[PDB]
RNA sequence: GAGUCUG
DNA sequence: TCCGCGTCAGACTCGTTTATAGCATACGTGAG
DNA sequence: CTCACGTATGCTATAATGTGCTGACGCGG
């Protein structure tokens, strides 16, 4: 049996007959009385096999003795009953029947083959109209439809010498007569003469179809069914329920439909019935077969018993619920259990509490086995009865089996790999699973009723894979980032915080101790507080140049709780780690440091110790939460009455006339948002310190030990944001629309919320909860699309030996460098030997791992940019090299060859999204969004550097910017870039280019609300095309009458103004056009949707003035809800509604033709004589001006860039870096750390395919799409041997299409669109050789990765011989 | 009787449970005074006063 | 939904034109629904049921 | 080892190969009844193979060499 | 709830679901991917084959575990044999091509 | 349900993430002891045999 | 856009000629003599009648189209056995045939398990009786109450009402149901242990005792013989075979008492 | 298939 | 207009209501 | 070797001859 590949192809009528073991003539199932199969019925034993093992129906032959003995009397083979699941039958159809899958499934094969529209074919099939099959007399040609009356006319006149028919016989004849060869040549001849752009595609597609049809060896006639296969009985079973009733598959109802109508058709043919009735029966027969194959595709599905449509054949394969997703890519599993989880703080990190009764059952065979080796059990049934009786000796045996046997714990949902971990079990009395606290983070396990799956690895191999790869201890670091996942929390944090943190004097201030032991003795004796500021003598052990630890001892001011923690601290670590007051943030660093210095076993022990000491001192403290905790500020009511009269004055000014709904909304929200921060900061000063404690004599200030303040400052639970709502002011609440309520909640929980404030709260709350239920599914669907696309990607090679790589620079987004170069390049293979500034001595090699030690050296030299080897630029065909990837972030060393990288990438991108969906949503009530960014103040002195900027000087003296992309940088002395600052359009700069500014100077102010339209030229203002009511609107005031103009866009605009662009035009005193300095462009500024102009026509402007104000309403939430669709849009490589344009070829450009306003930018290169001419929208305005020597992919247009255009012109590293940065923008906004290398994996999978120009020595020709690896392989052998050279161009595929473009149809089918995938594979006669992971998991084989990579590579070499 | 974790309050922002606990103790405080007066019989007049 | 009339409007949705198309829906307790609606070109249309 | 298998990964290197080699050795003791080089100390065949790898007694190359030896001794006996 | 071996499903031959039917826990796509990220190829095949559909495999491996062999001897998952039959019932020839 | 003397404070991780630490006295006093009554049927049917 | 098989067919039937009395007689005389066109015209003209009866015969078993086609088969038999010599009209005679063939088809095809019309006809009378009982007895018919009214056996009435229960769809219910013909690994493993033990048990008892005992039950032999049939091999005895069969079992009973089964494996 | 649920 | 997609386990319950003629010969297998 | 039992195909005659639940998802290609 063991096979190489699988192929799919159209079934021949005769092929179908081969599988069949008889024709089922009758609809009879079984006999009502003897519930045995009827004669030649659907469950016929004569056809499908015996009902009972080695027994004929009439009962003449019994027992295993009779083997293959076909009983003469009843006609039933004496074999196993198993056969009735494998043997098929068939049905002889009277009329040929079209196979819905090839007819209806778009595009369709029957239609595309005949070049005949579907409508025409259907009219033929339902017997509405005749079709001409062939007429030697060109009078009627081919495939020309004739109605009932059209058929009568030609029939008298010509007749006979022209053949036209109706129904599936007609189409089968038409398919039989069609010559695939000749039409191929005719269509090639057409493309040679006149290749029209869009119909070249469709002609090339029918050519590919015809070619592929002939290569597959499929025949078009076979699309029409003459023989209809019958599924084996056990796969459509009729079984008796206990109640005496029977229950059956709906396939039985569909087969019975088909047989009844088919047999009735045979009858009406024997009876010579009139043709109207024959026709009706042929329609009904096709309806029944189409229902049986795919019910609901051919229109209204056939409803059975309830009214629900009958489940057809295709429905069992297709749906998510089909067989692929449900029974094949995942399954129900033996030696599996579940229960509620609960803490096991006593456990070590590699252990878990497993209930006695649960473990008894899971390890049943293992017990039976030892019982028989000890001779305590005579046999298995006696062993089973000893377990049933739960005898005392059995417990002792079970304890012996479980020893050193790992068990897998799993929690839903399994978002990333740490959702499964292996533990050594600890037998426990009681029904709950005990989980180690430190792994609760990876499972996202909280013990308010969550449950876990248990699974038992049976084989020695599976035990070892669990202990080595999947063990808790061994999966410490997150594979998505370099930070660890196992980190103490809650009490473990509170207790260590309580121990380390210092208090004024207390018991035994300023004593001296001999080491931590005198300290612990003092504390436990009751002569010292843990916050006793005293100096102790601790002995630290630092590592020297060699492996040896160098001894060191010295004195240092500290406390009595930090010295005692030093006792837990392993040798190698500095004392400075425990010398601060420890929080969760500091302890995570402590365990990571310990892991990288000392190694795995020490950190494991250290982690346990920290947990034990944590809770030990947590219960020794005894902190609680009272009503005196939240202390609301004395100066709340003042701040509020001030804020409240202020907002009142603006509401009175609203009836006066300076205010729109949007303006006042912004102004009131600003007032309350600043009041809330003020009251919060009042509360936090009053609470954080405001500790008056008398030091040894006089008064002092120190930090408050108020309980809630300690909870917040420690990071144990609530944040400052929660405590604002407790003790300060609750703030502005946001409606389910996302728009914020104008009246904020002045009160806090302590004071008490009313029914109005509470009712208003509810909106936000419930939208949050609904968000968790509903939104969770798009996140998860993105994980699944990612996984499917990057399943194949495995580490295949150690070193491809590539120099190529991406230049990484410190990510200084905004003002402060959130992530520097060290973190971004931390653990990355360095290529193209990059040394220090002074180019005269190599600092780093071209084949080394970027380790923390190398990274520390990089920082002394301050290297800004480094070319590093990346996954995207790796040359390895059919996988990636360990060097291009770099460190396995989860392991902390170079990646192992055979590791399934793609999966890890998809999971690690996918997880945060899916977790941040449920997470931020249930946890938040209101929306604490900030928007103070409206004026750049510089933090450190330096000189202003403005890259990409075109500004005009205004009458103020000031530099008013009119560039779109503007980057203000802060250079020091030496000349490095250190701060960045995105200046907007419409900005006032304080100082111009390259001018000195001091620390804390404002360098540019701009309004955040309103992006003004700022004019370059000076003169008078003219209203072009600005017809009132057509394009704008007029709104008038009282006494004198100030009118204001609002530009209605095409949304509100009439049909009349649609074609008019409204624009403020600059004319001079004469009323001639003023030019834009130095160009032929006349000044004219095109006003968009709702551009609210105050100043009416004819007003003398100066340059640099604000013409028009476009309302910039930013009413969007700062959540993943808005972020994830951006992430999905980048991964799926979507062109925006306004993608930027770039030069295709280098060379010198002038303008040619214009369509009214639409630019036809003509590039005429220097060397390359052929031009490149582009149509461009009128309103899209160019960055470039005219004759410049611009290279390939210079930015011409504004607005967002399409990843396609980036790849196509600049190239791989450009587009990869665009995706990485644009995605990472979103995740970084939510505080999510994902390494770039994961995103890079998936982009590599996006850039899998490439289109080809010209031919080589293979079958390329014009514009075939082939995978990049395979064309490179061809190019390698070509370049050595010669032959026709082939130009190529890489194509970008966004995720969904990239996954369907994989050359495995088992993966394509299992993903989505299964019906369409199998028709296209069946027609192509496609052969799946089973190379990817999903394919191997489907056939239930060893994965080509991890453990399986060894075995799999041995099979690939067994292909070379034997 | 029960030891519950302080850290499952300020994050959860259900402060009701803490007020319930303070009042619950006060309620039981007064029940403990009545229980003490009933154990020592004392006066119907005095119980009535309290 | 209580029977009676309801006047609703796709707020954009259809036609990147961004036209608000107004509609009336007459909902009985029992019977076919009677819809009136506008088209981008300001033609009044009826959809029975 | 008992707790953690880091040391045994440091001997061979590839986690995947560590598993194959420890598997192969555990199978010898499980089936063939091959005697353990380290004291058993009531340890399962999975842990004993990892001890033997940690201390550097068991390895893919070494196992192959001894397979050839036992197999040639059996060839000798048959001829 | 806990289960070592039990009754098995009618068509798919996989163990049943739910504690009332004495069911095996569902090993879902998500859970499979985790084993894919790791190394764990034998654990995954186990879960696909002798633990679910593979009929001969599961009995043979049970016997081996009582015999103390802890060896898998994998086979072909039965859900697949059904898939094939269901695609041939559609009139698509889907054959296994041998080595 | 039943009101109880409750103290807010950590224990040795026995109240980790919402996990609850209860006194034996609660079990003794049979407070939160609960009564459940299950219904099982046995059906005598008539079969072909 | 007429795509529906039903609307197409009914369009085609409407497009027919409607027959009169004198026309029916003329065509019917030609039809019985064996005219092609006469048969075609009588059938095509009377299709409308099939539809009227088939329209009021829906929602009971098959679909309208399935009920119309079977009804059309009755029309054909009606035209074949029509008597134009009798003054009585065709529509009257045809109605019988159309209802007969539709009803017969609805009694067979509708149920997955072939049910006999004999039982169906009996069932009809039981149900009509139940209806009359229900109108006067505010409650519903009991089995015994129906049996009393028809003067028939209670058991016979119960058997019939027991066949009234329809079949249920597995598609889900399939996943609740489990294979009952396929034994579990644990059970199959237990049989392996017993079969293996027997082979060892046969070479533990005496050479003549395990020969005779095994080949009788069909344990080692090919066919399960009886005490008298063991004589075919070499035994050729009736008394000596029966003494030696039981002597093999008595020594084996002590082998199960010592190993630790006997009463331990008696419960099993 | 329609429920009421726990993450 | 049409059709391809929409997170992962777990608990329980319900459900497969309704309709139609009577008696003669013919076809076919099973039991004693 | 013969009859009973289960199952099926047959024929009867006022005239009648044209159908027919739940509706509303949303984004992309
Ligand atoms: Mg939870
Ligand atoms: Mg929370
Ligand atoms: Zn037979």
């Amino acid at each position: 049996e063991e096979f190489d590949a699988i192929k799919i192809a159209l079934a021949s009528p005769d092929m179908i007959r081969s599988w069949s073991f008889g024709e089922v003539k009758k609809p009879e199932t079984i006999n009502y009385r003897t519930f045995k199969p009827e004669r030649d019925g659907l469950f016929c034993a004569r056809i499908f096999g015996p009902v009972k093992d080695y027994e004929c129906l009439c009962g003449k032959y019994k027992r295993l003795k009779h083997r293959g003995v076909i009983c003469e009397k009843c006609g039933v083979e004496v074999t196993q009953t198993k056969v009735r699941r494998e043997r098929m039958g068939h049905i002889e159809l009277a009329s040929p029947t079209a196979h819905i899958w090839f007819l209806k499934s778009l595009p369709s094969r029957i239609g595309l083959l005949l070049d005949m529209p579907l409508r025409d074919i259907e009219r033929v099939l339902y017997f509405e109209s005749y079709v001409v099959i062939e007429g030697g007399m060109t009078n009627l040609e081919r495939q020309q439809i004739l109605t009932e009356e059209q058929y009568l006319d030609a029939l008298e006149e010509f007749g006979d010498e022209f053949d036209a028919k109706m129904g599936a016989e007609a189409i089968q004849a038409l398919l039989k007569s069609m010559d695939l060869e000749q039409e191929c040549e005719q269509l090639r001849e057409e493309l040679n003469e006149t290749n029209s752009e869009t119909k070249r595609k469709k002609l090339t597609k029918r050519i590919k179809l015809l070619e592929a049809f002939v290569q597959s060896g499929n025949k078009p006639e076979w699309m029409i069914l003459t023989v209809l296969p019958v599924l084996p009985p056990d796969l459509r079973p009729l079984v008796p329920l206990d109640g005496g009733r029977f229950a059956t598959s709906d396939l039985n109802d569909l087969y019975r439909r088909v047989i009844n109508r088919n047999n009735r058709l045979k009858r009406l043919l024997d009876l010579a019935a009139p043709d109207i009735i024959v026709r009706n029966e042929k329609r009904m027969l096709q309806e029944a077969v189409d229902a049986l194959l795919d019910n609901g595709r051919r229109g209204r599905a056939i409803t059975g018993s309830n009214k629900r449509p009958l489940k057809s054949l295709a429905d069992m394969i297709k749906g998510k619920q089909g067989r692929f997703r449900q029974n094949l890519l995942g399954k129900r599993v033996d030696y599996s259990g579940r229960s509620v989880i609960t803490v096991g703080p006593y456990l070590r990190l590699h252990q878990c509490g497993l209930p006695k009764k649960m473990a008894l059952e899971l390890f049943k065979p293992f017990i039976y086995g030892k019982l028989e080796l000890r001779g305590l059990a005579t046999t298995i049934k006696a062993a089973k009865k000893m377990v049933e009786r739960e005898e005392a000796v059995v417990w002792d045996i079970l304890d012996e089996v479980i020893r050193e046997h790992p068990v897998l714990l799993n929690r839903a949902p399994t978002l990333h790999r740490l959702g499964i971990q292996a533990f050594e079990p600890v037998l426990i009395e009681g029904k709950a699973i005990q989980l180690h606290p430190l792994v609760c983070a990876a499972y996202n396990a909280d013990f308010d009723g969550d449950q876990m799956a248990v699974h038992v690895p049976l084989t020695l191999e599976a035990q070892l894979e669990a202990r080595a790869l999947m063990m808790s201890t061994n999966n410490i670091l997150s594979p998505a980032n370099g930070e660890p996942i196992i980190v103490p929390s809650q009490d473990v944090v509170l207790g260590l915080y309580y121990m380390t943190r210092d208090c004024v004097n207390a018991k035994g201030e300023g004593m001296v101790l001999t080491g931590p032991k005198e300290a612990e003795r003092l504390y436990r004796s009751g002569l010292a507080s843990l916050h006793a500021r005293v100096k102790v003598r601790i002995t630290e052990y630092e590592k020297d140049a060699n492996g040896e630890l160098v001894a060191k001892t010295s004195l240092k001011d500290t406390t009595v709780g930090r010295a005692i923690l030093w006792m837990i601290v392993p040798k190698g670590l500095p004392y400075s780690i425990v010398n601060q007051a420890l929080g969760k943030k500091a302890i995570s660093k402590m365990l990571n440091t310990c892991y990288r210095i000392l190694g795995l076993k020490p950190t494991v022990i250290f982690a346990d110790q920290i947990m034990y000491t944590g809770f030990a001192y947590a219960a020794r403290s005894g902190a609680s939460v009272g009503i005196d905790d939240m202390v609301i500020p004395e100066k709340k009511h003042e701040i509020i009455s001030e804020a409240e009269a202020e907002v009142a004055e603006i509401q009175e000014q609203f009836q006066s006339g300076l205010v729109t709904a949007g303006e006042r909304y912004n102004k009131v929200i600003d007032i309350w948002a600043a009041a809330n921060d003020r009251v919060s900061k009042a509360m936090m000063d009053n609470l954080q310190t405001e500790t008056v404690i008398n030091r040894d004599g006089q008064e002092e200030k120190q930090v408050s030990f108020n309980s809630i303040y300690m909870m917040a400052d420690s990071g144990a639970r609530g944040s400052a944001a929660q405590i604002r709502q407790l003790a300060g002011m609750r703030g502005l609440m946001a409606k389910p629309d996302g728009s914020i309520i104008e009246t904020p909640i002045t009160a806090n929980f302590r004071e008490g919320l009313n029914v109005l404030q509470y009712f208003i709260s509810t909106h936000g709350a419930r939208k949050g909860l609904a968000d968790t239920a509903l939104k969770t599914a798009n996140s998860g669907y993105l994980t699944r699309r990612l996984v499917d696309v990057a399943q194949d990607l495995v580490v295949t090679e150690d070193d491809c030996g590539t120099h190529e790589g991406i230049m990484m620079t410190p990510v200084i987004e905004g003002g402060d460098v959130k992530e520097p170069l060290r973190d971004r390049v931390l653990g990355r293979v360095t290529a193209e030997d990059v040394l220090k500034p002074g180019t005269a001595d190599i600092l780093v090699p071209r084949n080394t791992l970027l380790h923390e030690q190398w990274c520390d050296l990089l920082e002394e030299n301050s290297v800004d940019a480094v070319k590093v080897r990346s996954v995207v630029s790796c040359d390895t065909d059919f996988g990636v090299c360990a060097h291009c990837y770099g460190r396995d972030l989860a392991r902390g060393h170079i990646i192992n060859k055979g590791e399934a990288i793609g999966v890890i990438a998809a999971q690690s991108i996918g997880e945060p999204g899916t977790q941040l969906t449920m997470r931020t949503f249930h946890i938040g009530g209101a929306a604490s969004r900030a928007a103070a960014e409206s004026s750049i103040q510089v933090k450190n002195k330096g000189s202003i550097k403005l890259s990409n900027v075109k500004s005009v000087v205004n009458s103020s003296g000031k530099l008013v910017i009119t560039s779109r992309n503007t980057e203000l940088k802060l250079i020091d002395e030496f000349g490095r870039t250190k701060e960045s600052y995105k200046v907007p359009y419409g900005a006032v700069l304080a100082k111009g280019d390259g001018e000195q500014v001091a620390g804390g100077e404002t360098v540019a102010n701009w309004d955040p609300h309103t992006m003004p339209v700022i004019t370059e030229v000076s003169g008078f203002v003219r209203f072009t095309d600005m017809i009132d009511g057509q394009t704008i609107t007029r709104q008038t005031d009282e006494l004198t009458g100030l009118s204001s103009l609002v530009v209605l866009d095409s949304a509100e605009r009439t049909a009349g103004g649609k074609d008019l662009r409204p624009a403020l035009k600059i004319v001079d005193a004469q009323g001639n056009d003023v030019l834009i300095p130095g160009t032929d462009m006349p000044a004219q500024y095109f006003l968009p949707g709702k551009a609210i102009v105050q100043l009416e026509d004819g007003v003398q402007i100066s340059s640099g003035d604000t013409l028009a104000r476009i309302p910039q309403e930013s009413g969007g939430t700062k959540d993943i809800t808005g972020g994830l669709p951006r992430v999905a849009d980048l991964f799926e490589a979507r062109r925006p509604k306004e993608p930027a344009i770039l030069a295709e070829i280098s060379g010198i450009v002038s303008f040619g033709k214009e369509t009214k306003g639409k630019r036809r930018l003509v590039i005429t290169p220097v060397d390359g004589s052929d031009p490149y001419e582009e149509m461009i929208p009128k309103w899209r305005q160019l960055n470039v001006f005219e004759g410049e020597r611009v290279e390939r992919g210079d930015v011409i247009s504004d607005g967002p860039e399409a990843p396609h255009d980036i790849l196509r012109l600049r190239g791989v590293h450009a587009v990869t870096r665009y995706i990485v940065n644009e995605v990472q923008d979103v995740y970084r906004l939510q505080g999510v750390k994902i390494n770039d290398k994961h995103i890079e994996v998936i982009v590599r999978q996006m850039l899998r395919k490439a289109t080809i120009v010209n031919a080589g020595s293979s079958d390329f020709l014009e514009g075939e799409q082939v995978e990049y690896s395979r064309v490179k392989i061809a190019n390698r052998e070509l370049e050595a041997n010669g032959k026709v050279g082939a130009t190529y161009s890489r194509d970008l595929l966004g995720i969904t299409k990239a996954s369907l473009a994989t050359e495995s149809f088992i993966s394509a089918a299992s993903f989505q669109e299964t019906t369409r995938v199998l028709t296209e594979a069946a027609v192509a006669g496609k052969r799946d050789e089973l190379r990817g992971l999903k394919e191997n998991v489907i056939v239930g084989r060893l994965i080509p990765a991890g453990t399986g990579y060894a075995y799999h590579q041995d099979r690939m070499r067994r292909r070379a011989a034997g | 009787d029960i030891v519950l974790n302080p850290l499952g309050v300020p994050s959860r922002m259900n402060i009701g449970q803490i007020l319930e606990t303070h009042l619950g103790m006060a309620a039981k405080g007064i029940g403990d005074k009545i229980n003490a007066m009933l154990k020592q019989q004392q006066e119907v007049a005095k119980l009535r006063e309290f | 939904r209580s029977p009676g009339v309801f006047f609703d409007s796709d707020k954009g949705k259809t036609h990147s034109s961004g036209k608000v198309l107004y509609n009336a829906r007459i909902i009985p307790y029992r019977g076919s629904w009677l819809d009136f609606e506008f088209d981008p070109k300001d033609n009044l249309f009826v959809r029975i049921d | 080892a008992r707790v953690t298998v880091q040391d045994a990964v440091e001997k061979i290197g590839n986690r995947f190969d560590l598993v194959l080699v420890a598997a192969r050795r555990a199978r010898q003791m499980q089936v063939g009844g091959k005697d353990p080089l380290v004291p058993e100390e009531n340890d399962k065949t999975t842990v004993i193979a990892l001890r033997e790898i940690e201390e550097g007694l068991i390895n893919n190359q070494i196992l192959d060499v001894r397979e050839r030896q036992e197999q040639q001794e059996q060839e000798a006996a048959e001829l | 709830h806990a289960r070592s071996t039990g009754s098995y499903s009618l068509v798919t031959q996989q163990p049943l679901g739910g504690k009332a039917q004495f069911g095996g826990q569902r090993f879902g796509e998500m859970e499979v991917w985790a084993l894919e990220a790791y190394g764990a190829a034998y654990t995954l095949q186990e879960m696909l084959t002798v633990k679910s559909d593979d009929v001969n495999g599961r009995t043979k491996m049970y016997k081996n575990i009582v015999d103390g062999n802890h060896q898998m001897e994998p086979g072909m998952p039965e859900s697949f044999n059904v898939l094939l039959k269901e695609i041939r019932s559609l009139g698509i020839n889907i054959e296994l091509e041998d080595e | 349900g039943q009101n109880m003397r409750v103290a807010f404070m950590p224990w040795n991780g026995y109240n980790f993430e919402d996990s609850i630490l209860v006194s034996e006295r609660v079990v003794q006093e049979d407070r939160f002891t609960t009564i459940h009554i299950q219904e099982l049927a046995c059906v005598s049917r008539d079969t072909k045999l | 856009r007429v795509l529906d098989a039903t609307q197409l067919y009914l369009g085609e039937i409407g497009y027919s000629p409607l027959l009169t009395a004198e026309e029916e007689v003329y065509f019917a005389r030609r039809a019985l003599r064996g005219d092609v066109a006469s048969r075609r015209r009588m059938i095509e003209s009377n299709l409308r009648l099939v539809v009227k009866i088939a329209r009021r015969y829906g929602n009971r078993g098959l679909a309208l189209l399935d009920l119309i086609e079977e009804g059309n088969l009755g029309l054909i038999r009606a035209v074949e056995k029509f008597d134009p010599e009798r003054g009585f009209r065709f529509s009257t005679y045809a109605t019988w045939w159309i209802r007969q063939t539709i009803e017969r088809a609805i009694m067979n095809q509708t149920r997955t398990i072939r049910l006999p019309i004999h039982i169906v006809k009996e069932l009809n009378v039981y149900l009509r009786t139940a209806r009359e009982l229900s109108h006067k007895l505010d409650h519903e018919p009991s089995a015994e109450e129906i049996a009393e009214q028809l003067d028939k056996p209670v058991d016979d009435v119960s058997r019939m009402l027991r066949l009234n229960e329809r079949g249920t769809a597995v598609d889900a219910l399939l996943d609740i149901l489990a294979d009952e013909k396929e034994n579990g690994p644990e059970d199959t493993t237990q049989d392996d242990d017993m079969k293996q033990s027997i082979v060892k048990w046969l070479f533990e008892l005496n050479a003549k005792q395990r020969e005779v005992l095994a080949r009788r039950f069909g344990l080692l032999g090919y066919e399960a013989a009886t005490l008298e049939d063991v004589g075919r091999e070499i035994g050729l005895t009736r008394e000596r075979v029966r003494q030696i069969q039981v002597e093999g079992l008595r020594r084996l009973r002590e082998i199960l008492q010592t190993q630790g089964l006997n009463i331990e494996a008696l419960f099993l």
